[PDB]
């Protein structure tokens, strides 16, 4: 309609103004970027914007119907939008902000996660083993005593070795009385008790990926047993829920279900091998395990619903903070890195703070996170920002100059000396000028340097490594001339020479090799050697070679 | 350079009422009620 | 080694077989070691050693390790240069959409989906969902769905449901697509679907999936899944002096793509919040984008500065890529420039070479021969020795360049006269010394002019030089035969001088024994240089096979003619040098002696003619005073009478008796006879002198006066410039174009005052700012017709075929302006020339029509010559030698390997920047011939004109056409066919207005549905009160009448109907609107009566562009569709309707012709296919469709060539049909036939032309086809060879198209040989490229 009309004019003069187009332009509000992308689907059949009002069409009639249906489209359009930031902001205005009340049901919401999770992963106590042989070998001075763990839930290293003592005592006195009525309730107690203990997040972290790595491993042999039972012999689910659930150790739901008269189990004779190794490998770990893979399976529900509740929680909190990071970032635009990377960056910084803050402290987050974000900010900004990466050191020192300068300068009238910022730092003189050196960023070889004949300074700077002509010539005019002078001479004393050194070979031969071959003893060789040389010497065997002698 | 829009607009924008606009770009012919109306020779050129 | 190109889409597994190692930080260089980083973008592991044989750490530094990794950092020790041929790879996060199979126009990723860009698009950015297989669960596949309808259908549907967003999801719709059971789908739609628009959307896209299945690719590879990384030495990181550093911006870019997908990488390991992730991904789309092509969909990316960063794509395509500048634009070494002097001495084969310019260029070569003789013991030594240029040096130097051309170019290369090849000789100074008359040749002049000079190295470059574009060789210009070496200014003024008699001068009436005594006395002073003199003159002809015989006799003749005779060789006659000899003498006498004696005399006539007039005009001491400028005497007087004229004039109008319009003309018409009254008598009492004589009395001669000596010699200058020298400056412009009523009456001998130098100053810059604006567009025009033209190519002997156009003269109105001999010579016989009389043949076929053949056919005054043309040559991709006809620069036949196109193209360009863009009466006696001519006695006898096309031309005696005089209808002709003629004698006249409505027998009207205030108007003459019945239009009449129409049809007194006579149709004449029938109703009238009388190109260079684009024009004059007869049916329908039903055939055709057009055809008449009925401008594509391809071809040359000739510039015709033959090369099918095309289909003319013809040999029958008109752009676009179309075209666009078509080259066009960088298939390397197939074949 409104571009078809302004179509009709592009065509019947063959070119149009600016003015004409931007008003026939359909009142849809463009965000500049779509003005500029619909001139292009314009030029896509070819026009002229010619600020002015007014040289061959060489258009393809394909390219020519496609701009035309895209035209129409961005009449139909409503908010197209080919911005990144805008979009970001969009879909960013849509979460609401949290009052002060509302990081306090979030934060208890985190917490009651975290302690599910820490009960689950203190439920299977195995670990506890670990921990202890752990706690020994750094008693054995292997490592520091609290580098292990950060304290307990109580402040001196004697109480934590009575603890330890304790535990020690307990897991003893529980390992060593199974015998089944009351071990529950001794293994419970040593829960307990552990539960008093505070672990560092690597350690912890390392205890639960070893859990699931064999929870894993647990799950390869289940699943290669179903895949085993099911796709080649068509076992009914029913039969598995009803034989492997209830007990889950015996070969009596797998070995002993072979004589149901059945043709899946009759079938199973030929995959029994495979199945009844994964059947060992799950006793022996169901034996490790020493409790029921179902309460395992539900302790491992848990502890996911807890994990799930907690990230959903974060998600939220850090929702409302990239409502933040926006203005931070925006105080570092022209810094040397753009604007949606520095926004993300700051994202980064803003998740690590929601995770290390407790609101116990009562800190207001807009405070236990603007510094969080910032530091993310100017880490990359230092890390990232010039093509050749400075230390965050230098790029601190050079800001420091750069400062000390412009105040010396404004006190001074007149830039300040290298020898008085030596004075006025506190730098050796020398390490001023090395810092003000440290090139500033690398030039464009783009850069128009023209005028003549529009050519760009990339095109001036010549190659340094390229060997000339005339000593590529040169060069093999001694590698003849050699020829002769050293062909002048008898058989023997020419091969020394030309293994002494390399002439016409791929190594310098010791005089070690050239006598096995030769058969002697070094200070033949080396005799005949130095005659040769004495030889070519003297004149009337060695102008030419002479004349290759620079002078 | 942006998207023409019509000149009265501008002057919406400067608090004029369009009686006040008509007063100053066009003249008045009045009328009375029968049914006289005020002849100015000049107005009637032809 | 290799003999084709092939391109397509890279899998990822390709792109990984490239690499040798992925790039991980966006390191580049450590900031104190300036050494190459671990992992970075010039890592030393990944793309070699920075320095030749050796390790980073240093372990392994000699080359007795050449081909060991070492392991303290795994550095391969090679040669660095490998550095500059080893890529890398980035293994990407997720992937991303290459950004021209996107967002090229016809979207290949949409064209293949049938999927809108915009619904791409907004998958792509993570707007919206999609469906990919959504399977059985009532989803339909690629269906967009927004993020809350993807939530609320995830809901009730426990199925996966298959959706996804971003570019996996293109990626998937990609990958689980099939395109063989697409193509069956279509397949079986186009079955059943004979709709228009539907069918052809089928095709479309059953033909694009047919190809893509060809090609070998697959979809999914559109989308990026691992980035190539360039070698760092194309992108290098060069330090410079001071510290600084100088970087390509690709490293910015590669920076940008590796630290967003590290981050991404990173952020997808926090499991962060999908925002996040979606953001990244959006980053990381857009910095690949911007690598691959920045700017192209976003706004921009920019570095430091606010510049853009200049991308991948912006390193091929642009006026400055690769694909464009080098590759055929390059510096070469062994050249150098410098200032051209004159040098008269030389011959025209040498040149003046300064010999420290040769001492530098030929360098080498002196190395040689220096270590050769002896001189120097080793190349060193011969350094120093030529370093301190010893005397020895000196005589190599002599001995080197003793018979080695060398090329001379000046800057503008507008043809290849531009290039000559010269033997040097060593010179002191510094400035080339150039031979006179070269310079023509190169249109240069000696007022601080440079030229650059290059050395061939091989010796098939020297013998190239020596045999093809030596000096000597080029004395022809290759646009027309006519020498370009002829005499320029100053020759011409000394030849003239010397030739040129005078009344009494010394040594007058006596008898000399030949040229020698004449010297003799001259140089004695006994003698003058004109003194009328009878001299014994022996002068040699060929009149026999070859034998020069001598005739001795006395001729009367000059001192000074005599003298010049003695340079002249042997079997030119001696009329040549009798007469004055002005420039264009000395011409036609070079071009006699070139064609009577050959080539080596007319080099050495050539040479003495420059040096005898360089020593005569010397001789003369000719000069230029302030005296030679002779005013009128009668100026001022005629100044005065116009002034007085201008004012009465100005007084009346003051009066109002005249319009101010009018006075104006009157004033521009009194000035400009005023001017050309001061011309003529500057120059009647300029040209002429009185001397006293023989015996005493007065005498005049033609004046000795150095202003008209130059001028009438035509050695510099014209009598316009004499006429602003010492006659008045004349009649100025405006800056709007009008002239100024009053002209600047002053002179230059006189003073111009201000105000008339003010007047100047505007022509001056005006004529100034124009030059540039011609340059410009000449240069574009050649641009266009070598891309259109480049591979036309000499590749045959003889095609043998018996076709041609038909040659006679071009006559336009009265003389003509183009003999038969210019458009025939050269040229080979299609068809043998029957003498006039009908009785044998006089050229029998296939006859090169020279000289002596034109002189024949002169002699029998034979008028029409069918002769062979290439526009009409039955050779397969080229053209035969016979049709061509001959070289125009040799004389000969042509050659097989000529470029025939690069030729054509550049003597139709370069004569562009001299063009700027601006009743009968039978002069002669003759017996009037009509041609097309019908015709009823009137009253007087006298003829009428009953045709549309009638033609008269003023046959002479001999019977050959001397006028040419299209006869208007409605016409009487006062002589008729066969009555002699004479002067003025106007052979017939008509009304300059109102068509005449002529009958053809005399009888009673009668006015039927003629009814007046009905269908007429009784618009009787109001004063003479005569009847004027008018015919009134639908609007104009009654609707009633508007149905009717109004007619006249005769009737008999016997009150019967006349039928048309000799026709069985009642005479019946239809009368349309605004007919005036001044007749009466129902009134008899006489034969052929008058029954009623209905009421009544740029120039220049733009004009010849818009010829070669083939534009239609805006008045385009409407023909006849098809023969038959005219009438018409529903009009008022916007457009008035018209039908030729076919005599005998069906489908009358029905047009809607514009009402406002003005028919030239009756209601009631016939015509033939090429008729014109409304009238105007013909449009070049009606003419090859309604008439034959000679019809077009004979119309665009004419038309061509009439720009050309109104600027006396002369190009021959051959030149302007080897491009006609490149406009009209496609064909369109018509029936499918027995042959395998589509009828709908545009193809190759020479390829269908060959499948039929081998089809017809077979036992089928061939396809019909209707051949297409296209302009020199879109022929040019239709290269197939995406290495030569992406040099001149968009790259973009040609290398997307061709990589998802899987398209191969196979190097045989000249533009993708040059940059390929071998033998182009045409000249010296046509023998090569034609063993290749050969072998190929084998
Ligand atoms: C105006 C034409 C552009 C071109 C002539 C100008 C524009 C920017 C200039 C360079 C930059 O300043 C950076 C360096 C500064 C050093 O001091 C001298 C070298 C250095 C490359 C400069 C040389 C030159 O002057 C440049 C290329
Ligand atoms: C008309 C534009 C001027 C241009 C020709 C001048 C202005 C600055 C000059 C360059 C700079 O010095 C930086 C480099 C210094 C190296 O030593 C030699 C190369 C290098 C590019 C110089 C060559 C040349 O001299 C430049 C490009
Ligand atoms: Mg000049
Ligand atoms: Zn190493
Ligand atoms: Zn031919």
């Amino acid at each position: 309609s409104q571009l078809k009309l302004l179509v009709t004019r592009g065509k019947e003069q063959g070119y149009l103004t600016y003015a004409e187009v931007n008003d026939h332009l359909p009142e849809d509000i463009v965000d500049s970027d779509q003005i500029e992308d619909i001139i292009q689907m314009i030029n896509d059949m070819g026009i002229q914007v010619m600020e002015e009002a007014p040289a061959e069409n060489t258009a393809d009639e394909d390219a020519a119907e496609a701009a035309a249906q895209v035209l129409s489209s961005v009449e139909s359009e409503i908010g197209r939008t080919t911005d990144p930031v805008r979009m970001y902001m969009r879909e960013m205005g849509t979460v609401e902000l949290l009052t002060r009340e509302g990081e306090i049901d979030i934060a208890k919401r985190i917490e009651d996660g975290i302690n599910q999770v820490q009960c689950s992963v203190a439920e299977y106590p195995e670990a506890i083993t670990y921990l202890l042989e752990q706690y020994d070998r750094v008693e054995a001075e292997e490592a520091r005593l609290s580098d292990l763990i950060t304290g307990f839930v109580d402040i001196d290293p004697e109480l934590a070795r009575e603890k330890f003592a304790e535990l020690r005592a307990q897991y003893v006195v529980t390992r060593d009385t199974i015998k089944h009525a009351t071990a529950q309730e001794e293994i419970l107690k040593l829960s307990e008790v552990f539960k008093q203990f505070r672990l560092v997040p690597k350690q912890f972290d390392y205890l639960v990926n070893s859990m699931r790595v064999m929870m894993d491993r647990v799950r390869t042999q289940e699943r290669l047993i179903m895949k085993l039972c099911v796709e080649q012999c068509k076992m009914p689910k029913k039969n598995f829920i009803t034989l492997f659930t209830g007990n889950e150790t015996s070969d009596t739901w797998f070995n002993a279900a072979i004589a149901m008269n059945k043709p899946w189990s009759e079938k199973l004779h030929d995959v029994s091998e495979e199945v009844h190794r994964a059947l060992q490998k799950l006793q022996q770990i169901e034996e490790e395990t020493g409790l029921t893979i179902e309460q395992v399976k539900d302790i491992n529900r848990r502890m996911s619903i807890g994990e799930a509740k907690a990230r959903r929680a974060k998600k939220e909190m850090v929702e409302a903070n990239l409502r933040l990071v926006i203005s931070i970032a925006k105080k570092y635009t022209n810094r040397g890195l753009q604007f949606l990377d520095l926004i993300q960056e700051g994202n980064i910084g803003l998740m690590k703070a929601v995770d290390k803050f407790e609101y116990r402290r009562g800190y207001k987050f807009s405070t236990y996170a603007t510094w969080w974000i910032r530091q993310a900010i100017t880490r990359s900004i230092a890390d990232q920002a010039r093509t050749i990466r400075i230390p965050v050191h230098m790029i601190e020192t050079i800001n420091k100059l750069n400062r000390i300068s412009r105040q010396m300068l404004q006190e001074m009238g007149r830039e300040p000396t290298p020898e008085e910022l030596a004075e006025r730092m506190l730098m050796p003189e020398d390490k001023i000028r090395k810092v003000l050196k440290i090139a500033k960023e690398p030039i464009s070889m783009e850069t128009p340097i023209g005028d003549d004949e529009d050519s760009h300074l990339g095109d001036f700077i010549e190659d340094t490594t390229l060997e000339l002509p005339l000593d590529s010539a040169t060069t093999e005019s001694l590698r003849a001339a050699t020829h002769d002078v050293l062909a002048g001479l008898t058989a023997r004393e020419a091969k020394v020479l030309r293994m002494r050194f390399g002439i016409d070979m791929n190594t310098d031969y010791t005089l070690e090799e050239v006598g096995k071959q030769f058969d002697v003893t070094r200070e033949r060789i080396r005799q005949i050697e130095a005659k040769a040389l004495r030889k070519l010497r003297h004149p009337s065997r060695s102008e030419v070679l002479r004349s290759f002698l620079d002078d | 350079r942006r998207r023409k829009l019509p000149a009265t607009i501008i002057l919406r924008a400067l608090n004029y009422t369009t009686e006040q606009i008509l007063d100053l770009f066009f003249e008045k012919v009045i009328f009375e009620i029968k049914l006289q109306m005020e002849l100015v020779p000049e107005r009637l050129r032809g | 080694e290799f003999d084709a190109i092939k391109i397509a889409l890279a899998s990822p597994d390709m792109i990984r077989s490239w690499s040798f190692g992925e790039v991980k930080k966006p390191e580049t260089i450590n900031y104190r070691t300036f050494k190459p980083e671990r992992d970075g973008l010039f890592c030393a592991r990944i793309f070699g050693p920075v320095k030749d044989y050796e390790c980073l750490c240093g372990k392994y530094k000699r080359l007795k390790h050449r081909g060991v990794i070492c392991e303290k950092c795994g550095v391969e020790v090679t040669q660095t240069k490998v550095r500059r041929e080893r890529m890398g790879h980035i293994e990407l996060a997720s992937p991303t959409a290459h950004i021209w199979f996107l967002k090229s126009l016809p979207s290949r990723i949409g064209l293949l989906l049938d999927m809108p860009l915009r619904d791409i698009e907004r998958v792509l950015y993570f707007e919206s969902y999609v469906v990919i297989e959504g399977g059985m669960t009532n989803l339909e596949r690629q269906q967009i769905l927004t993020e809350e309808q993807y939530l609320d259908a995830l809901e009730e549907f426990g199925d996966e449901f298959d959706a996804k967003m971003g570019a996996e999801a293109i990626q998937a719709l990609l990958k689980s697509m099939d395109l063989e059971q697409e193509c069956e789908q279509l397949r079986e739609e186009l079955n059943e679907t004979n709709s228009e628009t539907k069918r052809k959307k089928l095709t479309k896209r059953i033909k694009l999936l047919e190809a893509f299945v060809q090609s070998g690719n697959k979809p999914e590879w559109m989308i990026l899944t691992v980035l190539p990384v360039l070698p760092p030495d194309l992108r290098p990181l060069v330090p410079l002096d001071g510290g600084r550093f100088a970087t390509s911006d690709l490293n910015d870019l590669y920076r940008r793509v590796i630290n967003r997908n590290n981050r991404l990488k990173r952020l997808l390991d926090l499991a962060a919040p999908d925002i996040i992730v979606r953001n990244e991904k959006r980053m990381l789309q857009e910095a690949v984008d911007a690598l691959l092509d920045n700017g192209r969909r976003g706004r921009a990316i920019t570095g430091s500065n606010k510049r853009p960063l200049k991308s991948l794509a912006d390193m091929i395509k642009g006026k400055q890529g690769r694909f464009r500048q080098n590759l055929l634009g390059k510096r070469v070494d062994y050249s150098g420039r410098s200032v051209i002097t004159v040098g008269p001495y030389l011959r025209l084969h040498q040149c003046g070479l300064p010999k420290k310019m040769a001492l530098e260029l030929f360098k080498p070569f002196i190395y040689g021969k220096l270590e050769l003789r002896g001189l120097a013991t080793t190349i060193k030594a011969a350094k120093k020795m030529v370093e301190r240029e010893e005397a020895v040096v000196w005589d190599i130097l002599d001995e080197v360049i003793r018979e080695h051309p060398v090329l001379l170019n000046r800057a503008p290369t507008l043809h290849r006269l531009g290039i000559q090849a010269f033997e040097p000789v060593l010179i002191e100074g510094k400035a080339i010394q150039l031979h006179p008359l070269v310079c023509a040749a190169y249109n240069a002049d000696f007022d601080g002019d440079q030229m650059a000079v290059h050395v061939p190295l091989t010796l098939e470059a020297q013998l190239e030089a020596r045999a093809l574009m030596m000096s000597t060789n080029n004395i022809l210009s290759p646009a027309n035969g006519e020498p370009i070496i002829v005499p320029s200014q100053d020759v011409v003024l000394g030849l003239y001088y010397m030739t040129r008699d005078c009344v009494n001068a010394k040594g007058e009436g006596m008898v000399l024994t030949g040229p020698k005594e004449a010297e003799r006395l001259y140089r004695s002073g006994l003698a003058s240089l004109h003194a009328r003199v009878k001299v014994r003159i022996t002068e040699y002809e060929k009149d026999a096979n070859g034998e020069l015989v001598a005739k001795t006799s006395l001729k009367d003749t000059t001192v000074g003619r005599a003298i010049l005779w003695m340079i002249v060789p042997k079997g030119l006659p001696y009329s040549i040098v009798n007469q004055a000899l002005g420039k264009k003498a000395i011409s036609k006498m070079l071009n006699t002696c070139y064609r009577i004696l050959g080539l080596k005399p007319t080099v050495i006539f050539a040479d003495q003619i420059m040096y005898t007039g360089f020593a005569y005009a010397a001789r003369s001491g000719a000069s230029v005073g302030i005296d030679d400028m002779v005013i009128p005497e009668k100026k001022h007087e005629i100044i005065s009478e116009a002034e007085a004229e201008v004012a009465e004039i100005q007084e009346q109008f003051q009066s109002g008796l005249v319009t101010a319009g009018e006075r104006y003309n009157k004033v521009i018409d009194i000035w400009a006879a005023a001017n050309d009254r001061v011309s003529k008598a500057m120059m009647d009492n300029l040209q002429t002198e009185t001397v006293i004589n023989r015996d005493g009395q007065e005498e005049k001669q033609v004046s000795f006066n150095s202003i008209y000596m130059m001028a009438d010699s035509g050695a510099r200058g014209s009598a316009a410039q004499i006429r602003q020298l010492a006659g008045m400056r004349g009649l100025m412009a405006k800056p709007d174009g009008s002239i100024i009523e009053t002209p600047i009456t002053a002179n230059f001998r006189e003073g111009l005052n201000v105000l008339q130098y003010f007047i100047s100053t505007h022509g001056a810059r005006k004529g100034l700012a124009d030059t540039a604006l011609k340059t410009a567009n000449s240069g574009y025009l050649t641009r266009r017709l070598v891309d259109v033209a480049q591979d036309l190519v000499v590749t045959e002997d003889d095609c043998g075929t018996h076709e041609g156009i038909m040659m006679t003269p071009v006559i336009e109105g009265g003389d003509v302006k183009e003999p038969l001999r210019d458009r025939v010579l050269g040229r080979v016989t299609a068809e043998d020339v029957l003498k006039p009389g009908t009785a044998d043949i006089l050229v029998p076929r296939n006859t090169l029509l020279h000289e002596q053949w034109c002189d024949l056919l002169e002699e029998n005054s034979v008028d029409a010559v069918k002769v062979r043309s290439v526009v009409s040559c039955d050779t397969d991709f080229g053209v035969c030698a016979h049709c061509y006809g001959r070289d125009l620069a040799r004389g000969h036949i042509i050659n097989k390997g000529e470029a025939i196109g690069v030729i054509a193209a550049q003597s139709i360009g370069e004569p562009g920047t001299q063009l700027t863009m601006r009743s009968i009466q039978v002069k002669n006696k003759g017996s009037i011939k009509l041609s097309n001519v019908k015709s009823v006695v009137n009253s007087s006898g006298k003829l009428v004109i009953t045709s549309r096309n009638t033609e008269l031309k003023l046959i002479d005696e001999f019977g050959r056409t001397k006028e040419s005089y299209k006869v208007p209808y409605g016409a009487v002709l006062a002589k008729g066919d066969g009555e002699q003629v004479a002067g003025g004698e106007t052979v017939a006249n008509w009304d300059p207005h109102t068509m005449p409505v002529i009958t053809e027998v005399s009888g009673f009207v009668r006015f039927t549905d003629m009814i007046d205030g009905q269908t007429i108007t009784r618009q009787t003459d109001e004063l003479t009160g005569l009847s004027s019945l008018v015919v009134l239009d639908s609007a104009e009449r009654t609707a009633g009448g508007k149905d009717l129409r109004p007619a006249l049809k005769i009737v008999d007194a016997q009150g019967n109907d006349v039928l048309i006579p000799g026709t069985d149709m009642p005479a019946q004449y239809f009368l349309p609107g605004k007919a005036i029938v001044q007749l009466e109703d129902g009134v008899q009238i006489s034969s052929g009566d008058t029954l009623a009388r209905i009421p009544q190109i740029t120039g220049g260079l733009p004009r010849v562009a818009d010829l070669f684009e083939a534009r239609r024009p805006k008045e385009p004059a409407i023909l006849a569709e098809i023969s038959g007869i005219v009438s018409f049916g529903k009009e008022t329908k916007g457009k008035r309707r018209l039908v030729i039903t076919p005599v005998d055939g069906s489908d009358p055709y029905e047009e809607m012709i514009p009402k406002w057009r003005q028919l030239n055809v009756f209601e009631g008449e016939r015509v033939e296919r090429g008729d014109v009925i409304s009238d105007g401008p013909e449009a070049p594509h009606d003419i090859l469709r309604l008439r034959g391809v000679h019809a077009v071809t004979r119309y665009i040359v004419n038309e061509v060539q009439d720009v050309y000739r109104l600027q006396g510039v002369k190009i021959n015709d051959k030149h302007i049909e080897v491009i006609v033959r490149q406009m009209l090369r496609k064909a369109t099918i018509v029936n499918a036939g027995s042959s395998d095309f589509l009828e709908g289909e545009q193809v190759e003319y020479s390829r269908v032309k060959i499948a039929n013809r081998e089809l017809e040999a077979n036992g089928k029958v061939g396809a019909t086809y209707s051949r297409d008109l296209l302009g020199i752009t879109k022929a040019s676009l239709a290269t197939e060879s995406f290495i030569s179309a992406a040099s001149f075209q968009e790259t973009t666009r040609v290398l997307t198209e061709a990589a998802v078509a899987g398209k191969r080259d196979e190097l045989r066009g000249l533009k993708e040989n040059v940059i390929v960088g071998r033998l182009i298939p045409a000249g010296t390397g046509y023998a090569y490229h034609q063993d290749r197939m050969r072998r190929r074949a084998a």
